[PDB]
C-alpha cells in the first residue's frame, strides 16, 4: 500500500507540474490593454451616430414592406434531410449526442432577424391583392368604379 | 388595484422606484 | 506587415491584486445578503466584509475554503489560482480544472507593474477584428483598414505622450531584394520615409540585371529613386 | 527624438497678401511651387469646388513629396488628409476601382457640432410627490419624481417627468450613486458609486468614481470628425452580437466587398438630411497619390470618370518620370507616366533643380534638425559631394558622420569624419562603376 | 477502466458546506479480469459521468491525466 501511494504521489506531482506550466502567449489582460478603447466613454459619445450609422439588422428590420413585396421566387427542388445533414446534427452523425443537443438548444434560443426572408422564400403565398388581380373582370370593375 | 383600491405605501414607493446563515465553510 | 513587425512597442501595465488562501466564509441572506470573509497568507491574516456584488462573484465562481484566489479591487474579478496540497489526498482521480499551489507570501495586497513588448503589426491585428489574436498565429489577417492603422498610430502616440509606452525600433533585413517587383520598390520609396519606418538592410548578389516588372536593365535590379535613398556597402 | 525625412517641413511659409520667403518653414527656394501650393490650399479651404487635379512634376529629390507634406501641414490635421501610394491600389481581395473609390470617399470629411445640457450628480433625495387623480379611482398618483444631486460647489433638487421612474427602474439607481441624465431626452445612465461610500464596505467589485465637479447643470459642445468611408464601413457591417448574422460573420473572415451604389447613395442622403438640419459641416480634404506612374490604364480611366463625380476631393499627384509608356498600354509614349486623357483634366507644376547655395542651405538646416554641429569647411565639402553624387546621398551620409564624430568623443563634425564615412559607405555612382 | 458496479453520489456532511446541489465525491466500483477496485472521484468526474450517460454494467474508461471519461 505504501509503495502504491508513493507511486500515486509521484504521478500526481508530475501531473500538477504539467498543469501549472500552461502559459499564454498574450494574456487576456494584455488583449484587453491593447484592445481597450482608450478613455472614450458614453459621456462624450455622439448621439447622432445612432441614426447616421444603421447596421444590417436594423436595415433588414426597417425595410419590411419591400422584402414582403418583392420576395417571390421559391426553390425549384429541395431535400429536407440536407438541412440537418449539412451541420452534422443527424441522429447517426459523428458529432457527440451531448454536443449535438447543446448545439440544437443554442440554435433554438438564438434570435435571427432574417426569418422573414426564409419564410417568404419557402412558400410563395399570394396576398390579398390577388383577388383584385386574379380576375380580369374584377380589374375592369375596379377601374370603372 | 382592480377594485379601485390603493396599494401598500411602502410597496407603492418601491414599485415606483424599483436573518440566518446560509453557507459557512472552514478548512478542517 | 513586414515593416510593422520590425518595430516593437514596450507598454507598461500596472496591476493591483489581492491574493491569499481563504480561511472561512460565512454568508447570511434574508433583503440583500451580508457576510464576512477571512483571507490568510504565509505571514498575514485579515477579516474582510463583502458587498453584494462580491458575494455574487464568489457564488458564481463556486469558491470553497483552502482555495487560493485573486481579486482585482478595481473590477472585483475573482480567479481561482489552485488548491492547497493538504486537499490532494481527498480523491483518487483529479479533474482538469484542479490545481495544487502553495500559499502566497508577504502582504495580502500587492501592487505590480508589468512591461509588454508588442509589435505594431500585432497591435493592428489585435485591434482590427474581435479575434485577431488567433490570426496573429494563423496568418489569415487580411488587409487591415487604413483608418485602423491611423487610429493605432494616434493611440501609440497618446500612450507615448502619457509616458506609459516606449518604442524600440529594430532592423529589417531583406534577403535577395532583386526578387521584389517594381511596384514594391515604388511603395518602399515612400514607405521608407515614415516617422515609424525601421532601418532596412538590403542584401543583393546580382549585378547589372533587368528589374522585375520592367523592360530595362538596372545597376542592381532596383530603381534609381530607391538607390538614391540607399547607401551601398 | 525620431528624425524622419520631412520633420523640418513645418509649412509653406507664405505671408498674407504676399509671396514665399526665401527660407522659412524648412523649405529653401522653389518659390513658384510654394506659391502654387498656397493658392491651391486657399482653393481647397474655399470648399466650393470638386475634382480639381494638380500634378507635382519634377526630377528626383526636387521636393515633390516635401511639397505634398507642406500642403498637408498647411491645411492642418483638422482637414482630413489621406496619403496613398499608387502601388497600394493593386489589391488582391477586390478590384482596383473599388480601392480608388473607397479612398476617394475616405478623403471627404464631416464635422458634427452638438451642444448638450446635462445634470450629473451623486443621488441624495428621491421622493415622489402625490397629486390628485383626474380620473379618481382612489389610487395613489404622482405628478413628478424628485431627485437631489450633489456636485463640487453645487447642489440642486429637480422635479422630473414621472416617465423618469421607468428610466430609474432600468438603470436601478440607488441613493449614493453617480448618475448621468440628459436635460431634453429623459434618458438616465448611472456610472458610479461616490468615493464617499467606498469606506462603508471593505470589499466591493464596483468602481467608485470621484464626484462630479462644477455646477450640476453643465453645457458641453462635442465636436467629432468622421469620413464617408468610415460611415460606409459601419453601415455595411453587421452590428455585432449574439444574433446569428454576427455568428456567421465571426465564422467567415471579413474581406473587402464592393459596396453597392445604393448604400453610398443612402449615406449621402442621410448626410444631406443631417447637414440641412444644421448640425454637420462638410470638409473636402486632399488625397495625395504619390508615384502616379504606378497606376494602370484602367485606374487612369476610372480617375477620368471619378474626377467628374459630383462629390470628390482635390487630388495631388507626383511623378518623377519623363517620356515613358503608360502602364497598361503597349505603344503609348506619353509625358510623365500619366496617359494623355488624364493630362487634359489636370494641372502641371514644375519643381526646379537646386544650385550649390541651395544645397548648402538645405544641408545646414537638415543638420540643425538632427541636433548636429558642423564646421564650415565640412559643410562646403558635404555640399560639394551632394552636387557630385546626390543630395539625398549626402543627407543620409550626415548621420554616420555624426556617429563617427561621437566615436571620437567629439561633439562637432570634422573633415576627417566625412572622409571616413565616404570611404566606408559607397555612393550609387561609385557602386555603378564597380 | 472496467465495468461499473456501484455509483453512490454523496452530499457534503453539512448543508452549509457548499452551494446549491452541494454534491460531494462519488464512489464508483470497477470490475476487471484481475479483481475489483472502489474509487473516490471528484464532482467534476461525476459531471463527466453524467455527460457520457453511464449506467451500471457499462464498461468505462477514466484518464487521471486529464479527467476525461469515455
Ligand atoms: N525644398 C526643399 N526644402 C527642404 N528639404 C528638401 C527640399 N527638397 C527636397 N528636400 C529633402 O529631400 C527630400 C524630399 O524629396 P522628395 O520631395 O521626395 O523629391 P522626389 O519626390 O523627387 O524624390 C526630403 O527628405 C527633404 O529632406
Ligand atoms: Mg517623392
Amino acid at each position: 500500500k505504501l509503495e502504491g501511494t508513493v507511486d500515486m504521489l509521484n504521478f500526481l506531482k508530475m501531473v500538477n507540474k504539467l498543469r501549472c506550466d500552461r502559459r499564454p502567449i498574450f494574456g487576456k489582460n494584455l488583449i484587453d490593454l491593447l484592445t481597450k478603447d482608450r478613455r472614450v466613454k458614453y459621456d462624450k459619445s455622439s448621439i447622432i451616430d445612432n441614426e447616421l450609422i444603421k447596421p444590417l439588422q436594423t436595415r433588414v428590420l426597417d425595410n419590411r414592406k419591400i422584402i414582403d413585396t418583392f420576395a417571390v421566387l421559391t426553390p425549384s427542388a429541395v431535400s429536407l434531410d440536407m438541412r440537418k445533414l449539412a451541420l452534422g446534427l443527424n441522429d447517426d452523425s459523428s458529432v457527440g449526442e451531448n454536443t449535438r443537443l447543446k448545439v440544437m438548444q443554442n440554435c433554438f434560443e438564438v434570435s435571427n432577424p432574417l426569418h422573414q426572408l426564409q419564410t417568404k422564400l419557402t412558400i410563395a403565398f399570394p396576398d390579398k391583392s390577388l383577388l383584385q388581380y386574379d380576375c380580369g373582370k374584377l380589374q375592369k370593375l375596379a377601374i370603372l368604379l | 388595484d382592480f377594485p379601485n383600491a390603493p396599494p401598500n405605501l411602502k410597496d407603492f414607493n418601491t414599485n415606483l422606484f424599483g436573518m440566518k446563515t446560509v453557507f459557512h465553510s472552514i478548512l478542517p | 506587415q513586414a515593416f510593422r513587425k520590425s518595430i516593437g512597442i514596450k507598454i507598461k501595465e500596472e496591476t493591483e491584486l489581492i491574493e491569499g488562501e481563504v480561511v472561512e466564509i460565512q454568508i447570511d441572506r434574508s433583503g440583500h445578503k451580508q457576510g464576512k470573509l477571512t483571507i490568510k497568507t504565509t505571514d498575514m491574516e485579515t477579516i474582510y466584509e463583502l458587498g453584494n456584488k462580491m458575494i455574487d462573484g464568489l457564488t458564481k465562481e463556486k469558491v470553497l475554503a483552502g482555495d487560493v484566489i485573486s481579486i482585482d479591487k478595481a473590477s472585483g474579478k475573482i480567479t481561482k489560482l489552485g488548491r492547497s496540497f493538504a486537499r490532494s489526498r481527498d480523491y483518487d482521480a483529479m479533474g482538469a480544472d484542479t490545481r495544487f499551489v502553495q500559499c502566497p507570501e508577504g502582504e495580502l495586497q500587492k501592487r505590480k507593474t508589468v512591461v509588454h513588448t508588442v509589435s505594431l503589426h500585432e497591435i493592428d491585428v489585435i485591434n482590427s477584428r474581435t479575434q485577431g489574436f488567433l490570426a496573429l498565429f494563423t496568418g489569415d489577417t487580411g488587409e487591415i483598414r487604413s483608418e485602423v492603422r491611423d487610429q493605432i498610430n494616434t493611440k501609440v502616440a497618446e500612450w507615448k505622450e502619457e509616458g506609459k509606452a516606449e518604442i524600440v525600433p529594430g532592423v529589417l533585413f531583406i534577403d535577395e531584394v532583386h526578387m521584389l517587383d517594381i511596384e514594391c520598390f515604388s511603395f518602399i520609396n515612400r514607405a521608407l520615409e515614415d516617422e515609424f519606418a525601421p532601418i532596412v538592410m538590403m542584401a543583393t548578389n546580382r549585378g547589372v540585371s533587368k528589374t522585375r516588372g520592367t523592360n530595362y536593365k538596372s545597376p542592381h535590379g532596383l530603381p534609381l529613386d530607391l538607390l538614391d535613398r540607399s547607401i551601398i556597402i | 527624438t525620431r528624425t524622419a525625412a520631412h520633420t523640418h517641413i513645418k509649412g509653406l511659409g507664405l505671408d498674407e497678401s504676399g509671396v514665399a520667403k526665401r527660407v522659412e518653414g524648412g523649405f529653401v527656394g522653389q518659390i513658384e511651387a510654394r506659391e502654387a501650393c498656397g493658392v491651391i490650399v486657399d482653393l481647397i479651404k474655399a470648399k466650393k469646388m470638386s475634382g480639381r487635379a494638380i500634378l507635382l512634376a519634377g526630377g528626383p529629390s526636387t521636393g515633390k513629396t516635401a511639397l505634398a507634406l507642406a500642403i498637408s501641414q498647411e491645411l492642418g490635421p483638422k482637414v482630413p488628409f489621406c496619403p496613398l501610394v499608387g502601388s497600394e491600389l493593386y489589391s488582391v481581395e477586390v478590384k482596383k476601382t473599388e480601392t480608388l473609390m473607397e479612398n476617394f470617399r475616405r478623403a471627404i470629411g464631416l464635422r458634427i457640432k452638438e451642444t448638450k445640457e446635462v445634470y450629473e450628480g451623486e443621488v441624495t433625495e428621491l421622493t415622489p410627490e402625490d397629486a390628485e387623480n383626474p380620473l379618481g379611482g382612489y389610487g395613489k398618483t404622482i405628478s413628478h419624481v424628485i431627485v437631489g444631486l450633489k456636485s463640487a460647489k453645487g447642489t440642486k433638487t429637480l422635479r422630473l417627468d414621472p416617465t423618469i421612474y421607468e428610466s430609474i427602474q432600468r438603470e436601478k439607481v440607488s441613493i449614493g450613486d453617480v448618475i448621468y441624465i440628459e436635460a431634453n431626452t429623459g434618458a438616465v445612465k448611472r456610472v458610479g458609486r461616490s468615493d464617499a461610500y467606498a469606506t462603508e464596505f471593505d470589499l466591493e467589485t464596483e468602481e467608485y468614481v470621484p464626484l462630479p465637479k462644477g455646477e450640476v447643470h453643465k453645457k458641453k459642445e462635442i465636436v467629432q470628425d468622421v469620413t464617408l468611408h468610415d460611415l460606409d464601413v459601419a453601415n455595411a457591417r453587421p452590428q455585432g452580437g449574439q444574433d446569428v448574422i454576427s455568428m456567421m460573420g465571426q465564422l467567415l473572415k471579413p474581406k473587402k466587398t464592393e459596396i453597392t451604389e445604393k448604400l453610398r447613395q443612402e449615406v449621402n442622403k442621410v448626410v444631406a438630411k443631417y447637414i440641412d438640419q444644421g448640425v454637420a459641416e462638410l470638409i473636402p480634404g486632399v488625397l495625395f497619390i504619390d508615384e502616379v506612374n504606378m497606376l494602370d490604364i484602367e485606374i487612369f480611366t476610372y480617375l477620368n470618370k471619378a474626377l467628374e463625380s459630383n462629390i470628390a476631393p482635390v487630388v495631388v499627384l507626383a511623378s518623377n518620370r519623363g517620356m515613358t509608356t503608360v502602364r497598361g498600354t503597349e505603344d503609348v509614349i506619353s509625358p510623365h507616366g500619366v496617359p494623355p486623357d488624364l493630362i487634359d483634366r489636370l494641372l502641371i507644376v514644375r519643381t526646379l533643380p537646386y544650385d550649390k547655395d541651395e544645397i548648402r542651405t538645405i544641408i545646414e538646416r537638415r543638420a540643425t534638425v538632427e541636433r548636429l554641429q558642423v564646421e564650415s569647411s565640412a559643410l562646403d565639402l558635404l555640399a560639394t559631394m551632394g552636387t557630385e553624387t546626390s543630395l539625398r546621398y549626402a543627407l543620409q551620409l550626415l548621420a554616420p558622420c555624426g556617429i563617427l564624430a561621437q566615436t571620437s568623443n567629439r561633439k562637432e563634425i570634422v573633415v576627417n569624419d566625412v572622409n571616413e564615412a565616404k570611404l566606408l559607405f559607397l555612393d550609387a555612382k561609385r557602386s555603378t562603376k564597380i
